[PDB]
């Protein structure tokens, strides 16, 4: 799927100048469920199979999802036993599991920015 | 500025001169330096503190002067001259403690602390009594700019900075050749490794050399410079550039040849010295070129023989180290040293009454991220807050 | 992405160590192990590769990444060898009578040569250092060497008598000949069987590692007689079977990953 | 400064003098083994020399943090001053040197040697604390260079012994999984005390004022005193700072500074 | 006294070394000797115990401290060997077909193994550490391993065929076996003439002294093919007699129980 | 090396590498059977060399490997020497087949093994193709559908795939890339190999004794371009041939470089 695959990643890179601004930020506010974002398909092709299980049974199997169940264990383990939090090598005053550096200001910065990626998708956020 | 410093060394002569049963005859001029102080003082009310812990206080002058009657002294002059001083101490150690926190970077000599610009007016002149310290000296200096200095014993004017390079690398890490250097306060421990004993180097002898730029400019520098590095004499476990792997290094110490150091001042050479260890000067200079070699031993015998093999594993490591110490120093501008307290006692400041970062000065006030960025603001202002804690440090320390 | 240029690296040393590349590295890499014939006929079976590699499998190297190469002898593999995998391992068979043989298999592969070709019939060869030496693989070489003086004449040899040549080499697969370096020789060589290549060693190759299944260690890489140096990729066991062996390949395997590092060049 | 001082505690105030490199700790030069056996062949401790203005401390571990969870050891080292220090100066730096070099050291009992072959490493989780009263009043975290310390009895550095997860080959032959461990990893911390304040007094490196009390005893051949230990050893008369001997000390260095303010 | 328990110990670096403890352990401890059946048959005398003890008394250790225990065998020794006193010595003879046995005799006694029991009929065992190995002793023991999957199925094997299992020992005495770590084994095995034991190596026995007295170093304690280690207590002499070589013993003893230290267990 | 490099415009031109190149490289040419027959001389390599001598290359440096065709030495070619000098014969009805040599030592292939019994390959990039060597190949090739299905052909019938190569000794076969083929190969007799091109091999030169300038080496038929180390000449002999080749050496080796990626003896890179 390499040459179909690209030549939708050059329909992406073709339309994304063709989206607007302001309706994408009203679509943004948007409580966009499973249906909400499965029924408005193109055609409904073809009596589809249940496009929530299809995509899911690859999604857990990635680096987002992977990440998160990291995440969960190395927040499990350290809240088990002082082995993890002691190891993960803080800056200082607290190690949870967040304050992690696996690789100077930058890259620790850097390194907790790519954890706050899933502070999007952990409901620990305010903003858009 | 230079009322405060006058406050302080007045303050600090009453406490000290006026005892019971001495002469007035030797403090005739330091009574009628403080009454004149009192003259100054009285009628105005003047404000402190109000950024983080520090309490608002407010600070009301209605003293009485010091009779001239006596000849000699006694306690119930003592006691009235000691609960007037008191007031007055309090008074300066509270403005210093709400000056050396403040900062700004639009013209950060001008005094922050309004209590302080008010006092820099012109009926408070009245209070100069002798500005004879060096700190104060090099401010009116600079007020009326002239060439300056401040002395230092081992000062420190080097970032914490401990690392390597390697100008001859390999994934494995197994034929190495590089520099390591630790500098540090006062000190400069700089090492250079080569594993193959310099076997394919030509002429047997590899080179090295360690350049340091100075972010200000020193004089009449006394400087002990000795060879075989001690930090970097031990094996040792390391790691990579991008920290992912490390490797091993087992030293074996030599002496360097060709040794040559150079003090440059603007790129041109000011001082050199071939192959001289111990006590040596340095008049001027912004950068350092410490030039030295590794030179394969021609005639070896068989216990060292058997160290550097004509092949790759190369289990000890050949270095040649040195130490350099500054152990005196003369600086155009301000810095720290191994003797004095002010930065000790503005860090304390800071810790205990909570300040937030300012502009200018960075969290914790630490030496290396200060002095790493010395920008003419940061100078200014880092004068400025060392100039009034001596103050605040020749009476309470 | 600089080619071909050696630049000076720069780093520090308060950087925290990153994290353990293995279960990865060995996702993204291929291993190859090289048995004795003489393993397989004690063995008697012919699942035991997949066996092998439903045990690797739990160490974390997948199916798809580890091979077996056979070689029915120390000499036969000597003869040409190509090792081109991302992690090579060598199961080696001790012998007295193959020791010089294997020393120089040993040398050969450890370590990771540049070679140029070499026309005996019409140029007269000289080494230069003490890396630059003469490896002939084939089926039998026969090797003859006449040093010759300032004039081109020889030296205790006739250049048009090959008989008077000092014969060095009698019927080997695999030789490695280090000569007196500064001095130009006339060869005489079975060039029908046995080819020849003037081969500089450059700094050793850490992406094979040999295993001396028997006896005590006894390889000289090293050509020269005085260091006689070890390494970390020259193992040994000790043998009375080879399902054994192969167990503890498997279960030591991370260790010899450490030992083990993939080629610079 | 001294007579001033003194003028102060006669009219009770907060008094400082100003000390340069101040001798203040006795010289301890000890060890503290966690893990230990007769043959002493697989070892976990801490070696500390406490000299001066200055200490020397060094966590080692024969076993490289093999069979401890997480690859890790931790060290911590607690020095309680017996005054209290202010505005301290200090100057930190890892890798101590005299406990990096291979060393025959004696047990406790002084009955049988055990040999120490170092492989210095970086300390890791390194924590700095100074505190006073039990309440923490400085904290440092991976911080090295020159420090202050604002109010402090006592000091905390507690580091870590990190096993390297990823290793090359000439390394990882020095830390193999058997007991033999020719190669101990260790790793270290300097700290001096560069110039520090202090209500009480006490001897540096600037001041000859303790130079002269004990030349002057030394010439005049004194008695031992009911305060005072025989010679006046610094280290034993600063392990128990009593009242008694701080003021007796204070008095004798006060008179000393008049003198040599006179002959020198 | 606080047994059973481990706490900090402290110490200083003033204390000055004591006295040389050496003329008083001699005479509190005790040494015994394991010599092969080939050195009294050379000697072919009856007082030369009594001879040797003299020898001792000079050196300082006193008459009834002195033990001598014969073996005919080194397998024979290694059936289990039963090393009960507080300073043993160890002759051993080189023979290239014995060196894996003579090695797990030396793995298995100059070490301290904490051993467990293990039954094959009803469990399937496997392995958590590296150093968890499984010890056989008898007089004849011919072992056979099937690993299974994931699932209790047998990998190249079958649960019920022992024929399609795996050998890796035939009819030895000792047997030292090591295994993938990670995954369970069904065993077969001679229960009848040869008892298994899953046992962990802890650290090792300072009390007891390997004397190698033919061939060059070849005993590989260390199960991972990556140390190959020589220890302290692991001596080697080349002999042409045995008298010469019990005097080099009696003349060094003192070496020898300097390299020994009594136990700590 | 992923660091950058610096540099300043004010330096000077430093002097000529020429003159010790030749004293610390080698040469080695290739010529055909051909001529040497039509030379018909035993010292002709001595007196070569002699020739290079007088233009700097030392005794031991020129080397000379005789190869008896074109195809024979397309077979497994393996390089090993710091310059190459290959004097090619044209020939219409080997045009394909010497335009496949060049494409193969003019460039760097990095190769893996293909199985083609168990496994069933596609090609992603247009540098990615495959390479079969031997005596005598014979490649057939179906491409199959989404649902694993011929296209065209049937996946049992071998005589429904598509011959792209009969009786050929070295091809290079280039397919769409994205669909997934089943090939049909004498694995006894060739041997075929998934390489991807990577850059050029500034070691080789190519000179085509006769006919124009034909060779496309890039595949796709839009550069047909005209690479530096793609020489012509036109004979009626051999000897002036070698007289031109020596007399113009360092025009050649100006327009060669040593390699940069790493040293090997093959025509290419093994990962497997
Ligand atoms: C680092 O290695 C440890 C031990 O293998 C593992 O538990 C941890 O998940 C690794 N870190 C990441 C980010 O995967
Ligand atoms: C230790 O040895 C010395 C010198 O041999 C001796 O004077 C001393 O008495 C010995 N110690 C004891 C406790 O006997
Ligand atoms: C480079 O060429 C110039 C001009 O011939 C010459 O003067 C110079 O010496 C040459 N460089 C060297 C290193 O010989
Ligand atoms: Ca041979
Ligand atoms: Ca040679
Ligand atoms: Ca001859
Ligand atoms: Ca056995
Ligand atoms: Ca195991
Ligand atoms: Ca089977
Ligand atoms: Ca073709
Ligand atoms: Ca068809
Ligand atoms: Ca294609």
């Amino acid at each position: 799927l390499e040459r179909q695959l690209g030549e939708l990643r050059e329909e992406f890179n073709a339309l994304s100048q063709e989206i607007a601004m302001s309706q994408l930020i009203d679509l943004a506010l948007l409580p966009l469920d499973m249906f909400s974002m499965f029924s408005g398909i193109k055609s409904t092709i073809d009596a589809a199979k249940s496009m929530a299980t299809s995509v899911m049974k690859k999604f857990k199997k990635s680096g987002l999802a992977n990440s998160v169940s990291t995440l969960t264990d190395c927040l499990s383990d350290a809240a088990s036993s002082i082995s993890r939090g002691a190891s993960i090598r803080s800056v200082g005053s607290s190690a949870s599991c967040w304050t992690d550096v696996s690789t100077s200001i930058s890259t620790q910065t850097s390194t907790i920015s790519r954890r706050l990626r899933l502070k999007e998708m952990a409901t620990q956020t305010e903003g858009m | 500025m230079d009322v405060l410093y006058s406050l302080s060394k007045t303050l600090k002569d009453a406490r000290d001169k006026i005892v019971e049963g001495t002469l007035y005859s030797n403090v005739s001029d330091l009574i009628q330096q403080f009454n004149q102080m009192i003259i100054t003082m009285n009628g105005n009310e003047f404000q402190t503190g109000g950024i983080g812990n520090l309490p608002i206080r407010n600070w009301n002058f209605d003293f009485g002067l010091l009779g001239t009657t006596l000849l000699n002294l006694d306690a119930n002059y003592v006691e009235t001259a000691r609960n007037t001083i008191d007031y007055f101490v309090d008074f300066v150690d509270n403005v210093c403690m709400d000056e050396m926190v403040r900062e700004s970077q639009r013209n950060g000599i001008a005094p922050q602390s309004d209590s302080l610009r008010k006092l820099s007016g012109i009926k408070f002149k009245r209070i100069n009594f002798d500005n004879s310290s060096e700190y104060i000296e090099n401010w009116n200096l600079q007020n009326r700019r002239q060439r300056t200095g401040f002395t230092f014993h081992k000062p420190n004017i080097f970032p914490y900075s401990a690392s390597f390079t390697l100008n001859r690398s390999q994934p494995a890490h197994d034929n190495l050749m590089g520099t390591m250097w630790l500098n540090a306060g006062s000190e400069i421990q700089v090492a250079g490794f080569d594993y193959s004993c310099a076997i394919n180097a030509p002429a047997n002898i590899q080179q090295f050399e360690h350049i340091v730029q100075l972010r200000r400019v020193l004089t009449t520098a006394t400087i002990t410079l000795l060879p075989d590095a001690e930090r970097f004499s031990f094996p040792r476990v390391i790691n990579s550039a991008d920290g992912a792997t490390t490797w091993y290094f087992n030293p074996v110490i030599l002496r360097p040849n060709n040794v040559e150091v150079e003090f440059l001042l603007n790129g041109q050479i000011i001082n050199t010295y071939q192959a001289r260890f111990g006590t040596i000067i340095a008049r001027n200079f912004d950068t350092i070129r410490l030039s030295f070699q590794l030179m394969r031993p021609p005639n070896m015998t068989p216990a060292v023989a058997a160290l550097f093999p004509n092949a790759q594993p190369f289990e000890h490591h050949a270095t040649v180290g040195l130490t350099l110490r500054i152990e005196s120093a003369v600086c155009e501008s301000v810095l720290a040293d191994a003797s004095k307290t002010m930065l000790a006692n503005v860090t304390s400041v800071r810790q205990e009454y909570a300040i937030p970062v300012g502009p200018v000065f960075p969290p914790g006030m630490n030496w290396t991220d200060l002095i790493t960025n010395y920008s003419p603001s940061r100078e200014d202002n880092l004068q400025r807050v060392f100039t009034v804690a001596s103050i605040r440090s020749m009476l309470v320390k | 992405q600089n080619y071909g240029i050696n630049l000076p690296i720069t780093g520090s040393m308060d950087t925290a160590y990153a994290n353990s590349t293995q279960e990865e590295t060995f996702l993204t890499s291929t291993l190859c192990l090289y048995y004795p014939t003489e393993a397989a006929t004690e063995i008697n079976d012919n699942s035991w590769k997949d066996t092998l590699s439903q045990l690797f499998l739990t160490k974390g190297w997948p199916t798809g990444s580890v091979y077996f190469k056979e070689y029915t002898d120390i000499a036969s593999f000597s003869v040409d060898p190509q090792l081109y995998c991302d992690y090579n391992v060598v199961l080696m068979k001790y012998d007295a009578t193959l020791q010089l043989d294997m020393s120089e298999l040993a040398d050969l592969i450890l370590n990771e040569w540049l070679c140029n070709p070499m026309d005996i019939t019409l140029y007269y060869y000289q080494q230069t250092d003490e890396a630059n030496k003469w490896i002939s693989m084939g089926s039998s070489c026969t090797i003859k060497v006449c040093p010759l003086n300032t004039q081109t004449l020889g030296i205790g040899c006739l250049t048009t008598d090959t008989a008077t040549f000092e014969e060095v080499a009698t019927a080997e697969k695999l030789v490695i000949t280090d000569v007196v370096d500064g001095v130009n020789h006339k060869l005489d060589v079975t060039t029908a069987t046995c080819t020849i290549r003037n081969c500089k060693k450059l700094g050793p190759r850490e992406n094979v590692a040999v295993i001396q299944v028997g006896g005590s260690d006894v390889l000289d890489i090293t050509a020269d007689p005085t260091t006689a140096p070890q390494t970390e990729r020259m193992m040994r066991i000790n043998w009375k079977k080879w399902w054994q062996v192969f167990y503890t390949v498997v279960d030591y395997v991370n260790q010899i990953i450490q030992a083990m590092s993939k080629r610079s060049r």
